[PDB]
């Protein structure tokens, strides 16, 4: 019995107590700013971490996949995802009206809109959508804010993050930085 | 597409074995019972201080170190969760957790599930998550390994008695194998992106009037751990998509091949150990054959996914409807059978909306018995029952008598065999019959029909067979749910690791003849066709009948 | 919860009990 | 399967089908009380208080009651084939009549009476021709027997009254002479008898393998029962409810019901066709040792010595011509009547035409082969021809003045080198040379061994000889160890040597001197020629009194253990087509979106269960002859066997299920009855 209490204490000690405290000693010595949350700083106000996204609603500002967070879009208490199965109809009524928005407020773009700003996400806080679809809204983003296309293409260039190899994701644009980079370029 | 899917699994098994072989000969020298290359002064000095020493253990008192161990765990684990109202590092002051889900949680951290009904960022203070769950995923995926380096013992030992010590195995799996290699995945996720810190729940005012507030805690370290010990229990709520806890695509992999590092090299430790490593690949080719066609179905199920998307206006039929966007869906349903093959249960797309086709296929690796390189450890265990299963039938049509490795298997392996294959579909199926029938169990649902039951299939079918994965539209959280799944688990775990420790105790006994010109080898293709085929049969005739009211009649309708 | 699944459920858990048995014996 | 022996096994197995009787086969215990719950379930239809459609449950619970029958049946049909054969190995001692006397001492009336009714007290005479009815004490005077049916040689041995040779066994066939025996009612002289006796009652003992394999029946039918049984709550979710005569007719289908039922009359077809084979069995044990021999100690002589040894080369005692050679040593051997002598003469006729003498080198005086003098010859001259073995030969002519030439010795020398045991021939005092007798194997049986060297199963040589020409009769018949100057412990030696490494082993030996052997052997064939005391060793007895037989055995071992195994994989496999038949054609009420898993496109639902049950039991009743004939085999590798059933019964248990419901709703159908 001595053999298994201290076996399972010292394992306890090993595992809960020194190995957080080296990966979070080593995580602030090495990465402040990837461990910290990744935040993007202003001023003082900490604008949201770049990882986590935000809810975007405005009509000059890129809009991320739809939510389904517990309490309102983007709500990174719950970061819920949308478990509506395909048979459920529910989940066919919200597409439509998804749908009906998007069509009805980007109205130079395509009439089909992508999937990506239709559907949900598997963690409700997702920040980026593929380029594609990023491309998408420029019609009514360029009306908006009075940028034209050249600069704005060239804007979500600057911040799309092609992954390493081709295939273990795929192209994304980071909505909170391009959105804040917006904002600057005013 | 699907081009580029190939290329995907490609990559994915090549560098999985790369990284395998390696640690294979790592585990292969723990098996053996020899020090690690550097580590002899240390493990003298510490064994020597804490009590353990080198007397070995007989199949009963292994059994019961690990289970001693484990229900250990489980009470400190039950009592953190049930006071961590007055437990330091509470950023946020968080209450105790109720009496059923400190019990569900317990329980599932203890038997290596990470179930998870709660919400992890508003329901867990950072010590539970830092000392507590993080801790028992340690020691859960500690004791899988220690129970099949038990069974392997028992193959490779002849006319012995004793399976080498409980207490060095678990030291030595978790202080050489585990915390350095999980703690080299965490730094890395912290370079990523995921987050490694204590600070309270940062404000956050959005470039919009809105605010919100971001979750923080000890993230990267649990993750680390929570795969490569194939665990799932994430310190999130959407565990393994959030982007604090698998940030981009590169930890994305990262993740896939570190929830089969230990499962893979494993069987190249068996392989090694035997002797004769043709019985590790040709364990490797039965898993990987049913790994990757499992992960084409998948694939192109969603690929094809839901067409409504494509009726209702949309651009294309893809099913991106649970599935994250750093991520296209080939890697979330490689990422779906990755997780819910090898029991990990860190779900990355929430697995509820899979099309009914690409849901059947997770589900049905689950309830085949987390046979296909299973959880740490209990992968190849349950692996084996199915080739003694198999070796017994095929040693059954060739006249000879069974035999595997060169010790027979007589009547008392093959009860305990039976049983611990029983243990599984025989607490999935009773349990999902136990929630369908109780209006409770059928009142904690989120979609209607087909796949309304297909959730409390799933949940019941993850809970027994210690996956950790869900349909996550399950409300899970209510006491009846909470014991029900909380006993699944239990029972499925321990309920297999007892019989696995009686066939290893009765498998010591014995001594193994050489191989004879007329003894069928258990290697080659035909022998992997036959425990591909058994492995597929079994689960397939056991769960057709539960499945074709669930996904089946889903796809169908 | 009813006459017809009480005696259902019992003669299910009956045939276990008896199958069971028989796998834990040499009859 | 002829008509009376089918209809005794179906009266035996309707009285076979009560409950109390078939605890011990859960398999067809769950498939009976399943039965059962549906004819009630039908009755309560039928009169009472249920949803309706009493037909369709009483059809299913009248096929699942054939199912049991059939069940019973094949087993009922293997236990009859085996009491006919017990019967008749019996019958060959009824076919003895019996004379008792009236006077105990020898010399008076005598009735016969069949050899059956003989008991102790009476006092019985055996004279020439008749067959020894029973058992029992000679009291007066002397015969010679032959033991014709307690031993298969016909080797003659004298029995006579007042000494050891008292014990007088039942069956056998006597000769020229008579005896008086007094009938008692001490232990028999017969192992027939007793294992005769044995099967013949209402007992047996499950075999370690079919105790695992009967562990596999019952997982895989508490697996199914679980799934089945709980299809009811996921059904009653889902609209309404799947019925309860639907769900045992798919219990009962899943439940692998053809090897549940026929595993019993698989051991008792694999112990009547050994008895055909003429062994007596003590155990399903010991055949299945004999399924797992990898080694068998088959000696030398018997199957690998074909006889005895002939003439293989002419060897010169004074550089003699070969034609001249062969004509003295067949003059010589003429006088030789054992078979070696009649060989010697034929090889010399046959390598040279030396065929005829006539009268006039006759008249002579023949030396028949006698144990004193050990040589042979014929005195036509008047110098005397002589031939013997090499020690005998060199003893008579340092006896008979004589000498042996060095050249002769050196040659015998080379014929020692040649692995043969050398003969010699002497003309009067002079050696005139030696012929050189290499002995045969059987000639068919290198290819036998061959094909067991497949399987895996190792011969092995044990002879009396030396390490030479041990081996070299060795590869001359396709052996892998030999043995020389085999002396019974060391044979014991080896025994337990080959048994220390986990191998069973297989032997064939008679006479005490193997007993210990025997007795520690795992599958001891004991030869009924020998002692009883051999043959009460045990774990095996012949008739034929052929060490070859062990083969025999061992074919007929894994036979049994391949049919075993066979028809488990057929009908685990035939659950796959059974879920296609039933599972679309249960739910088409409750999930209409079922229907397109109807690929064999069934009639409808109640046709398509009622067919699946159909199936299921003519399967049970078709597969008979399979599980009575045993699993044809013929000895590939293993991993080739392998491959081979696996190919021919995994697509037996996936491909005939699916023409087999397909037919029989097919069948139903156009009769018109759904
Ligand atoms: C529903 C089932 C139905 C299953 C029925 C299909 C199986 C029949 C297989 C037939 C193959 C014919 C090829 C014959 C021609 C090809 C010749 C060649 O080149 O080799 C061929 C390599 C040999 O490799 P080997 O042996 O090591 O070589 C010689 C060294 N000694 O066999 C192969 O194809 C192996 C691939 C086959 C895998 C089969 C496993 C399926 C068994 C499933 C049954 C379930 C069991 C019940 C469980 C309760
Ligand atoms: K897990």
């Amino acid at each position: 019995l001595r053999p298994a209490l201290s076996t399972f204490i010292f394992l306890l000690l090993i595992t809960g107590g020194v190995y957080p405290l080296l990966t979070t000693v080593l995580g602030q010595w090495w990465f402040p700013w990837q461990a910290n949350g990744s935040l993007i700083r202003e001023g003082d106000t900490v604008r949201g971490s770049a990882l986590i996204g935000q809810n975007f609603t405005g009509n000059g500002y890129f809009h991320g996949r739809p939510s389904a967070t517990a309490e309102m879009p983007y709500n990174p208490q719950a970061s819920g995802g949308s478990n509506l199965a395909v048979s459920n109809p529910e989940l066919d009524k919200l597409i439509a009206a998804r749908v009906a928005a998007l069509r009805a407020a980007n109205p130079d773009a395509s009439a089909s809109v992508p999937v990506e700003l239709v559907t949900a996400s598997a963690s409700g806080l997702d920040n980026n959508i593929t380029p594609q679809a990023a491309a998408w809204q420029i019609p009514r983003v360029a009306k908006a804010r009075n940028l034209s296309v050249e600069q704005l293409t060239q804007l979500i260039a600057k911040y799309s993050q092609q992954p390493l190899v081709k295939y273990i994701g795929q192209p994304v644009v980071n909505i909170v930085e391009l959105n804040l980079a917006l904002d600057k370029l005013d | 597409m699907a081009a580029q899917g190939f290329l995907l699994i490609a990559t994915f098994l090549l560098v999985l074995m790369v990284l395998a072989r390696p640690l294979g000969s790592g585990l292969a020298r723990l098996i053996n019972d020899i020090p690690l290359p550097g580590t002899t002064g240390v493990e003298r000095v510490l064994f020597r201080a804490l009590g353990v020493s080198d007397r070995e253990m007989n199949w009963k008192q292994y059994l019961c170190a690990i289970l001693g161990l484990n229900m250990l765990g489980l009470a400190v684990l039950f009592f953190m969760l049930l006071g961590q109202h007055y437990l330091p590092l509470n950023p946020q002051q968080l209450p105790g957790l109720s009496w059923d889900l400190a019990l569900n949680t317990a329980v599932s951290f203890v038997t290596n599930t990470n179930w998870r009904s709660y919400s992890g960022e508003t329901t867990l203070s950072y010590f539970s998550q830092m000392a507590g769950l993080t801790v028992q995923n340690f020691l859960s995926a500690a004791s899988g390994i220690a129970v099949i380096f038990a069974l392997i013992r028992a193959f490779t030992r002849q006319s012995m008695s004793t399976l080498g010590n409980a207490w060095v195995d678990l030291l030595r799996i978790t202080l050489w194998v585990l915390v350095p290699v999980a703690l080299l995945i965490a730094l890395f996720f912290i370079q990523q992106g995921a987050l490694q810190n204590f600070l309270p729940y940062q404000a956050v005012n959005t470039v919009e009037g809105a605010q919100q507030l971001l979750p923080m805690g000890p993230v990267a370290s649990q993750e680390a751990i929570k795969m490569l010990g194939t665990n799932g229990g994430g310190f999130f709520n959407a565990n393994s998509s959030h982007p604090f806890e698998n940030p981009t695509a590169l930890t994305n992999f990262v993740q896939m091949l570190a929830i089969f590092l230990i499962p893979t090299a494993l069987c190249f430790a068996f392989g090694e150990v035997m002797g004769d490593r043709r019985q590790g690949r040709m364990l490797l080719w039965a898993m990987s054959v049913i790994f990757v066609i499992c992960v084409g179905v998948v694939m192109w199920a969603e690929v094809q996914g839901n067409p409504h998307l494509l009726a209702l206006g949309t651009d294309s039929s893809i099913n991106m409807e649970g599935k994250e966007s750093r991520f296209g869906v080939l890697v979330s349903s490689l990422f779906a059978v990755v997780t819910t093959a090898a029991s990990c249960g860190a779900v990355i797309a929430m697995h509820d909306s899979f099309t009914a086709l690409g849901g059947m296929v997770p589900m049905w690796l689950m309830q085949i018995g987390e046979v296909v390189f299973g959880g740490v450890g209990s992968g190849l265990y349950g692996m084996m029952l199915f080739v003694l299963l198999a070796v017994f039938i095929a040693g059954l049509m060739i006249g000879r008598t069974p035999e595997y490795l060169g010790k027979k298997i007589d009547v008392r392996e093959m009860k305990l065999t039976a049983l611990a294959i029983l243990v599984t579909p025989t607490l999935v199926l009773m349990g999902a019959a136990l929630a369908m029938m109780t209006d409770a169990g059928r009142s904690a649902m989120l979609n209607p029909g087909p796949h309304g039951f297909s959730e409390v299939l799933y949940a019941v079918s993850s809970a027994a067979n210690n996956n950790g994965s869900a349909f996550a539209g399950l409300s899970a959280n209510s006491p009846f749910w909470n014991c029900l799944l909380a006993f699944c688990m239990f029972v499925g775990r321990f309920g297999v690791i007892i019989p696995v420790m009686a066939i290893a105790g009765s498998l010591v006994s014995k001594k193994s003849q050489a191989a004879s010109s007329g003894t069928l080898p258990t290697h080659g293709p035909l022998f992997v066709g036959l425990l591909i085929g058994t492995v597929l049969l079994v689960g397939a005739l056991t769960f057709i009948p539960a499945l074709a009211l669930g996904p089946v009649a889903e796809y169908l309708s | 919860m009813s006459a017809g699944v009480i005696t259902g459920v019992l003669l299910v858990f009956l045939l276990l009990g008896y199958l069971v048995y028989a796998l834990i014996n040499a009859e | 399967f002829e008509p009376t022996l089918v209809v005794q096994a179906l009266k035996e197995a309707v009285k076979k089908l009560n409950p109390q009787a078939q605890w011990r086969n859960p398999v067809m215990f769950i498939v009976w009380i399943g039965s059962l719950l549906t004819t009630c379930i039908s009755i309560a239809m039928a009169s009472g208080a249920m949803p309706g459609n009493a037909l369709f449950s009483a059809a299913i619970s009248g096929w699942l009651w054939i199912t049991v029958l059939f069940a019973n049946f094949a087993e009922a049909l293997a236990e009859g084939r085996s009491k006919a054969q017990a019967n008749s190995l019996k019958g060959v001692k009824k076919t003895a009549f019996a004379r008792k006397l009236r006077e105990p001492k020898y010399g008076a009336a005598a009735d016969k009476v069949p050899a059956d009714q003989l008991r102790k007290g009476d006092i019985v005479l055996v004279e020439a021709g008749d067959i020894i009815p029973c058992d029992g004490e000679v009291i007066e005077g002397g015969a010679s027997v032959d033991e014709s049916a307690i031993t298969g040689e016909a080797a003659p041995v004298i029995r006579e009254s007042g000494g050891d040779f008292a014990s007088v066994t039942g069956g056998t066939r006597i000769l020229s002479d008579w005896l008086v025996i007094e009938c008692s009612v001490n232990p028999g002289e017969t192992f027939l008898d007793r294992m005769i006796a044995m099967v013949e009652g209402a007992q047996r003992r499950k075999t370690p393998n079919e105790i695992a394999l009967t562990i596999l029946l019952i997982a895989l039918t508490i697996v199914f029962l679980l799934a089945t049984a709980t299809l009811w709550p996921f059904s009653a979710w889902g609209g309404n409810a799947v019925s309860v005569t639907v769900l045992v007719a798919l219990l009962v289908c899943l439940i692998p019901t053809t090897i549940g039922g026929l595993l019993s009359a698989i051991g008792v077809a694999g112990m009547s066709r050994m008895l055909g084979a003429n062994v007596i069995a003590t155990s399903g044990r010991a055949v299945e040792a004999a399924g797992d021999v990898d080694v068998l100690l088959l000696d030398k002589t018997g199957t690998i010595t074909l006889g005895n040894r002939q003439a293989s080369e002419f060897i010169p005692a004074q550089g003699v011509d070969e034609k001249t050679l062969a004509d003295a040593a067949q003059l010589a051997s003429l006088a030789d009547e054992t078979p070696e002598g009649r060989s010697i003469v034929i090889l010399a006729k046959q390598r040279f035409n030396l065929r005829e003498r006539d009268v006039q080198s006759l008249h002579a005086t023949f030396v028949p082969f006698t144990a004193q003098s050990r040589m042979s010859g014929i005195n036509i001259d008047n110098r005397m021809i002589r031939k013997g073995s090499v020690d005998a030969i060199r003893r008579h002519v340092e006896a008979n003045g004589g000498h042996f030439p060095t050249d002769v010795d050196q040659k015998v020398d080379q014929v020692a080198r040649q692995g043969a045991t050398p003969l010699v021939v002497v003309e009067g005092s002079r050696v005139l040379g030696v012929i050189a007798l290499k002995d045969i194997v059987k000639g068919g049986i290198k290819e036998r061994f061959a094909q067991l060297r497949k399987m895996g199963i190792k011969t092995v040589m044990i002879t009396g000889d030396n390490r030479l020409t041990a081996a070299a009769i060795a590869a001359e018949a396709g052996v892998d160890d030999f043995l020389a100057e085999a002396t019974p412990e060391a044979k014991l030696a080896l025994i337990r040597q080959y048994q220390a490494e986990g191998r069973l082993v297989a032997m064939t030996g008679d006479g005490t001197n193997d007993a210990p052997a025997l007795a520690q052997a795992d599958v001891a064939v004991a030869m009924n020629s020998g002692t009883q005391a051999a043959k009460e060793a045990g774990n095996m007895v012949d008739l034929d009194s052929n060490p070859t037989k062990l083969i025999e055995v061992v074919h007929i071992g894994k036979q049994m253990l391949m049919t075993r195994g066979s028809l488990t994989t057929f009908s685990i496999a035939n659950d796959v087509a059974k879920y296609f038949a039933i599972i679309p054609a249960a739910f088409a009420a409750t999930y209409p979106q079922l229907n397109a898993l109807n690929i064999m496109c069934l009639h409808s639902p109640d046709s398509a269960i009622l067919s699946a049950v159909i199936f299921n039991a003519l399967i049970i009743v078709f597969l008979i002859p399979l599980a009575l004939k045993g699993v044809s085999y013929k000895p590939l590798t293993a991993s080739a066997m392998l491959r081979r059933n696996l190919w021919i019964y995994g697509l037996g248990g996936l491909l005939v299920p699916f023409i087999g419901i397909k037919v029989i709703d097919l069948l139903l159908t156009v009769c018109g009855l759904v």
